């Protein structure tokens, strides 16, 4: 007989962050909205016709 | 902090702590230690080599078989302790160093 055991394997496994996916509201934007209307439309020059 | 060299570093802290309110009768304070240093390989490695060297000439076995024991079972218990010995020997000096879930791809030429 040959004594000294057979063989036994270690428990060890590789690791990864799985390309995981979540929500982001901030990622959906790069630009701001244009301004409101700064201009008068009511004014009249009061000509006596 | 004083050493990591005698601690298993891939178990981040090897330590379990507790603090009971009541000491033993006649004492002020105390602690009980229970440890597993992989050094303990030597114990079993002794036992399973001392076993095998008597067994390799069948010494004493006549007393064992006389209580109907099986002659195959020696071979089995000593094999099991050789697996158990090998267990400490492989987990001693085992890696804290990382390995990724990433395979070989044929994505390049030679350069």
């Amino acid at each position: 007989h040959v004594p000294g055991g057979g063989s036994v394997q270690i428990v060890y496994k590789p690791v990864d962050l799985s390309k995981v996916t979540s929500k982001c509201g901030s990622l959906g934007n790069i630009h701001h909205k244009p301004g409101g209307g700064q201009v008068e439309v009511k004014s009249e020059k009061l000509d006596f016709k | 902090n004083k050493n990591s060299s005698y601690f298993v570093e891939w178990i981040p802290n090897n330590v379990k702590t507790a603090v009971c309110d009541i000491p033993p009768r006649g004492l002020k304070m105390s602690a009980t230690f229970i440890g597993n240093s992989t050094a303990i390989q030597e114990l079993f490695k002794r036992i399973s080599e001392q076993f095998t060297a008597m067994f390799r000439r069948k010494a004493f076995l006549h007393w064992y078989t006389g209580e109907g024991m099986d002659e195959m079972e020696f071979t089995e218990a000593e094999s099991n302790m050789n697996d158990l010995v090998s267990e400490y020997q492989q987990y001693q000096d085992a890696t804290a160093d990382e390995q990724g879930e990433f395979e070989e791809e044929g994505e390049e030429d030679e350069a």
